[PDB]
């Protein structure tokens, strides 16, 4: 029968059926709980909203992403998320549906293990499987080589793949992603007098980021420009009027990805980790990797990021190498798309982990090549 | 690249300019609906006051 | 009933054959009213969808067949606009072949070069041409509760327009069959019918291909069907005959070739 | 040259939709100020209505 494809991620859960063309249901992966007491009896307010319901009730809740950096921390909220997904976003009995799950590379093995265990016990699926987000993102782009730079909301990894082989020793995980950019924007928005501190208005700041920010092809020139003119200022209306304006911030915020020092991190910028991951790979395959820098994830959706990225990684690589950056216009869902593609295969229909097999071998089976 | 990003920037400016000029006519026409119904009730209340002006 | 109408003919055929009749029929100039109206020329080698095999056949000309099938239409429940629509749709099917696309220099995204044939095909359906080519090379899919615009490479766009022509042609076929069976019914309350069914036989050649395999598979299914039917009838007759023989089902030997 | 031509095109778009937002906004806001005027006038006439309703 049909297989389910749930790509948890941070920030956004996106689920759907295998073989489809886009995830049917997409909603924020948050759980909210009221923080006042409530006085109208008979209102029968439930105790914890979830997803878009919580995103709408923001004003009186306290939101808590149950995934911090690709890792699951609050398992009960994660189970709530999954249950709500299956029973309200898809209206499907999970007992008769093999499900595909994704996770970043270099994660605590206990995370993936407990994931499998809960899947088989609570929801009682017939089978399941856990895949690496970057592999799926490559599947969705019709490639079979090239490095992929996924950057979701919590984590950011490069996975150089060549001819269908993955070179694990060159995988580069980095814990700077959309949530960190949101926080840095919250911080630098203070220097204009705007103060957002609540877990609700963090979402407001996230929207401001998704709408007004962009990468600057040359940081110093854009800084000097915004200093001289005012053609960069754009306004924005909060949920209660009181329009605000931001200038420098629009490109100072996403610049972090190239200068992580802005938030005190010590690692090297996105372009640098990419080039390093290339150089760690064998010399015979470096030209193709140069030519196939795939991108995915919502954080790679800033206006201008591909051009700046090409500029930098060109400055780093030799001159006689052709740099190209595959940035599709729907790359936000590339992981889910690739997951659907893979789950829809038939040469894949014998890689699942059957519930019988799990009962036989216990959750330790996941790390085994039933991967 | 200059021409490229320039046209891309101004195209985004155009798409937002459209995203606002669309409901430009909307908040124009709601104003006119208000004018109309307000003049209507104006006439109604002017008739009623005059009818009550009798004695 | 029409069943398993072949699809790939409309855009591909091997060297030793051609596309369906109607195309070359219109190419035959017994009435240049269409040739002018469908904006097509007379040389079939000008249209790639139909020009990959043998165009003119040394058995029958296509001129007479034009008015033959025209009358065949007329005597049935067809209006005139219906027929001009059929002709325009066939002409657009023919036009799609010449739509050209070129990769952008800084990407793999496809894009159009000349809107000429685009203009022709779009006018032939009374809808904007720029909009058509845009919605070919910039589709968008419903994700969650909004839309995102997928990307397209040239090859992808060619496959898209091929599937488009194929689908519109097969839909034309199925609905004209619908209209035919709509004009021919008699309103008496009816019951159990009879089945008269022809089909392409087990046609094997010196150089097989996809369609040949599909036809052979259909015939496999039919052979197993009637094998099992003869099995049940013939064998299960002899229950009364105080003896049974060949206790296995008879369709269960074609199953080996079907499952494969 | 292509991007420059379409860039001048979308620049025409910029100027036209900008000015259009401007004068649609002006029309709207003057009509709505007039509407609030007629609103307080309706308030006045309703005051008169009640004063007459005092028989
Ligand atoms: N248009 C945009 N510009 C910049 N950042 C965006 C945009 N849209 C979404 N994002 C960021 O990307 C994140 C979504 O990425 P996603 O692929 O959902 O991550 P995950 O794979 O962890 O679910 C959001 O948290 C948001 O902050």
């Amino acid at each position: 029968t049909t297989a389910l494809v749930c790509d948890n991620g941070s920030g956004l859960v996106k689920a759907g059926f295998a073989g489809d063309d886009a995830p049917r249901a997409v909603f924020p992966s948050i759980v909210g709980r009221p923080r006042h007491q409530g006085v109208m009896v008979g209102m029968g307010q439930k105790d914890s909203y979830v997803g878009d319901e919580a995103q709408s009730k923001r004003g009186i809740l306290t939101l808590k992403y149950p995934i911090e950096h690709g890792i699951i921390t609050n398992w009960d909220d994660m189970e709530k998320i999954w249950h709500h997904t299956f029973y309200n976003e898809l209206r499907v009995a999970p007992e008769e549906h093999p499900t595909l799950l994704t996770e970043a590379p270099l994660n605590p093995k206990a995370n993936r293990e407990k994931m499998t265990q809960i899947m088989f016990e609570t929801f009682n699926v017939p089978a399941m499987y856990v895949a690496i987000q970057a592999v799926l993102s490559l599947y969705a782009s019709g490639r079979t080589t090239g490095i992929v730079l996924d950057s979701g909301d919590g984590v950011t990894h490069n996975v150089p793949i060549y001819e269908g082989y993955a070179l694990p020793h060159a995988i580069m995980r980095l814990d700077l992603a959309g949530r960190d950019l949101t926080d840095y924007l919250m911080k630098i928005l203070t220097e204009r007098g705007y103060s957002f501190v609540t877990t609700a208005e963090r979402e407001i700041v996230r929207d401001i980021k998704e709408k007004l920010c962009y990468v600057a092809l040359d940081f110093e020139n854009e800084m000097a420009t915004a200093a001289s003119s005012s053609s960069l200022e754009k306004s924005y209306e909060l949920p209660d009027g009181q329009v605000i304006t931001i200038g420098n911030e629009r490109f100072r915020c996403p610049e972090t990805l190239f200068q992580p020092s802005f938030i005190g991190m010590e690692s090297a910028g996105i372009h640098e980790t990419t080039y390093n991951s290339i150089m760690k790979c064998d010399i015979d395959i470096r030209k193709d990797l140069y030519a196939n820098n795939v991108m995915s994830g919502g954080t790679t959706m800033y206006p201008g990021i591909a051009d700046r990225m090409q500029k930098e990684i060109t400055a780093l690589a030799p001159s006689t190498m052709k740099i190209k950056i595959i940035a599709p216009p729907e790359r936000k869902y590339s992981v889910w798309i690739g997951g659907s593609i893979l789950a829809s295969l038939s040469t894949f229909q014998q890689m699942w982990i059957t519930k019988q097999e799990y009962d036989e071998a216990g959750p330790s089976i996941v790390h085994r090549k039933c991967f | 690249e200059d021409s490229d990003r320039k046209y891309e920037e101004v195209a985004r400016k155009l798409v937002i300019l459209e995203g606002e000029l669309e409901r430009s006519e909307e908040r124009a026409e709601v104003a006119e609906s208000k004018c109309g119904d307000l003049e209507e009730e104006l006439k109604i209340v002017t008739n009623n006051l005059k009818s009550l002006e009798a004695q | 009933e029409t069943y398993l109408l072949e699809k790939s003919r409309v855009t591909f055929q091997l060297k030793a054959e051609r596309s369906y009749h109607i195309f070359y029929q219109i190419m035959s100039n017994k009435k240049p009213d269409l040739i002018e109206m469908l904006l097509i020329t007379t040389n079939p080698y000008d249209y790639a969808f139909v020009s990959q095999g043998e165009i003119t056949v040394p058995s029958i000309d296509d001129q007479e067949e034009l008015m033959a099938t025209d009358s065949a239409i007329d005597i049935l429940g067809f209006t005139s606009d219906e027929r001009v629509s059929i002709y325009k749709l066939t002409g657009a099917v023919m036009h799609y072949g010449n739509m050209k696309f070129k990769q952008k220099q800084r990407e793999e995204q496809a894009e159009p070069d000349g809107t000429e044939v685009a203009d022709k095909a779009a006018y032939l359906q009374n809808l904007n041409s720029a909009d058509l080519l845009k919605a070919l090379c910039y589709p968008r899919v419903k994700v969650g509760n909004e839309y995102v615009t997928k990307g397209q490479t040239v090859q992808q766009v060619y496959n898209a327009v091929g599937a488009l022509a194929k689908a519109v042609y097969e839909k034309m076929f199925l609905w004209m069959v619908t209209r035919i069976n709509q004009q021919l019914d008699t309103k008496q309350p009816r019951q159990y019918f009879i089945g008269v069914l022809d089909i392409a036989g087990f046609e094997i050649f010196d150089f097989n291909s996809l369609e040949q395999l599909c036809i052979n598979f259909t015939n496999e299914k039919l052979q197993q069907f009637f094998n099992h039917h003869m099995f049940v009838l013939e064998q299960e007759e002899y229950k009364k005959e105080g003896i049974e023989w060949e206790f296995i089902d008879f369709g269960m030997d074609l199953a080996a070739c079907i499952e494969l």
